[PDB]
């Protein structure tokens, strides 16, 4: 049988600086981005879906210790909340 | 020409939107239809099995209904092939086996264009089968005008698929 | 460390909000694919200095999340693209439920930066090139299936920075 | 004194559709998208937040009747949850 | 008809979501403001009949959120930036905590079309224009508050349904 689907479905993309805009790394420690979004995911993946991370992320990102950047999400086609449930 | 080719865009651009195995498992049960005419006469009349078959279960849902939105492109193309002969229908699927459709078709397009009104060559032989005078040879014979713009659309919405 | 999920809360959460979650395959029988892309030399670029430690810090968070992490590293536009339709058609996403497509490099407002990237000579593989080739036409096997693209390349290249009235020791990507 | 900020925050885009793809609108009923997010909005506005209630409207969007559509989000810069608390 | 919030989990809302959520300015001293844009009739391009509808319903629904609804009909793409410009200039937003942009019209990938727009004639405002105008640098009143651009104008000429193994009244924006 045949029936109908979307083109584009389920897509979140996180990128780690707004339009037009500078993205910041360390030599020493890597990135700043990927930093706090695993540090984002160690603290609250067990209760918090991968959208509800991302806006922890953000929420550290608000005042700017020194440079200041803000990850974007972009072209969110998610229909549901993605739980990753660490551990199961 | 440019009525002609944007009538074959219409089409051509809703059946870009098959999947692409349904592209394929289309692509096969057409090539199969080939070999055998009894498929073919079954359109006006029209669960089966076989390469007409294939192509049915390409194009019904669970309960067997018509997808119109898909079932008039495959109408649309089986009228452009009722004009051509059966020497035609396998030169196209053997230009199908090996995936080398843009030659043909973009030469059929640039003399569509400009027809405003050799052997052993199977462009030869596809415009022998269409009635022209071979032998450059710019002239024309109106003759076989729908043939070759049957093939035309024999040929992009193959394309489009491709 | 990762901090996990009890069992009780995972089971719970899938019966109290079925319809609003996405569904889980049996930890048992599953085969979740991540996919990291990490450019950190070029020839007209500085490099991306201590991005492994990046590298290695999202392999290990996507295993701590169960996934099998597949690493790929310097790569073209062209070769960017075909690693991609390659992870794309890997039949194990049948058997999975979501997948992690992490890619480190600069990039332009357009997309990520390969190696071989310059403004006179763009080696450049496009944001819209993915979807292409993760939405649900060409990649059949993550229908219905949640598709995360983390990225980490700036698109415009002007500081993101203002001053209103009222360590630094990092390079720029 | 003068601070830091960011260029870009706090913004967010719904768009009635993908990429590249086209939003359907009814003469009689007006759009699908539109109809949906005003439907949602009275449904969920007091106990659901702005992106909350974005998802359900996605969620309606899901399963497609006829013509598919998704609607999307967009430039997500909001680092808070934004509830819009009807009648206060 | 829309529902409204208790008092009771507005106020426990902000007592254990402070640092969550965006405040919230007081009922009685608020000036809510926001913004619709839509074309409806073109010299080029089918009508978009209906959208009467849409305006008086989301205009409603807005008003019912405590917003005073600010309305432009069939503009030019200059007319668009102009009304935009003229929007985040006006000095309630000093006394307002967010805003909504509901645009309604044809539109592409870039933007949204205008009245007088064509293939040979585009006449198209872009999308990253609006966020040029409402960023930090040039609407000042309205920094660290939400700004909800709600737009419905179609990105492609593609429809966006597939077909996978296993009514129709309505016009195309």
């Amino acid at each position: 049988a045949v029936y109908k689907t979307h083109v584009e479905k389920d897509f979140i993309a996180f990128c780690s600086s707004t339009p037009h805009n500078v993205s910041w790394r360390d030599s020493t420690m890597g990135s700043i981005f990927i930093t706090q979004l695993i540090t984002c995911f160690q603290k609250y993946s067990w209760c918090c879906h991968l959208e509800e991370v991302f806006r922890k992320v953000q929420q550290s990102f608000e005042t700017p210790r020194a440079k200041a950047q803000m990850p974007t999400i972009e072209r969110l086609s998610m229909t549901r909340y993605f739980y990753l449930f660490p551990g199961n | 020409f440019q009525g002609l080719r944007a009538e074959v865009e219409t089409i051509s651009k809703e059946l870009e939107l098959l999947d692409r195995e349904l592209c394929q498992l289309l692509l096969e049960g057409l090539e199969g239809v080939l070999r055998d005419q009894l498929a073919l006469r079954a359109l006006e009349e029209a669960p089966l099995d076989g390469p007409a078959g294939a192509v049915l279960e390409c194009l019904v849902l669970s309960s067997g209904m018509l997808v119109p939105e898909l079932a008039i492109p495959v109408v649309y193309l089986l009228g452009a092939l009722t004009m051509l002969s059966e020497t035609q229908h396998k030169l196209l699927a053997e230009a199908l086996e090996s995936q080398t459709l843009l030659g043909p078709l973009e030469l059929v397009g640039s003399l569509l264009e400009q027809s405003a009104p050799g052997e052993g060559a199977p462009a030869w032989v596809l415009l022998d089968e269409c009635g022209l005078e071979l032998g450059p040879h710019v002239c024309w014979e109106p003759q076989a005008q729908g043939r070759m713009c049957a093939l035309y659309a024999s040929l992009a919405l193959l394309s489009g698929l491709s | 460390a990762l901090k996990l999920c009890p069992h009780e809360e995972f089971l719970r959460l899938c019966k109290e909000r079925a319809e609003e979650i996405y569904p889980i395959k049996e930890r048992n029988n599953r085969t979740r694919l991540a996919l990291i892309i990490c450019n950190t030399e070029f020839d007209h670029l500085p490099p991306r200095n201590g991005a492994d430690f990046d590298i290695t810090g999202m392999k290990e968070l996507l295993e701590g999340l169960d996934y099998s992490v597949d690493v790929e590293e310097n790569l073209t536009a062209r070769d960017m693209e075909s690693a991609l339709r390659a992870f794309a058609t890997r039949p194990e996403h049948k058997s999975s439920d979501s997948t992690f497509l992490v890619l480190m490099s600069h990039g332009i407002l357009e997309g990520i930066c390969g190696t071989v990237h310059d403004e006179k000579k763009p080696d450049v593989l496009l944001y819209d090139t993915i979807f292409q080739i993760f939405n649900n036409r060409n990649c059949l096997s993550l229908k219905d299936k949640p598709k995360v693209i983390i990225v980490q390349a700036a698109r415009g290249a002007n500081r993101g920075e203002l001053w209103v009235r009222d360590s630094e020791n990092l390079e720029e990507d």
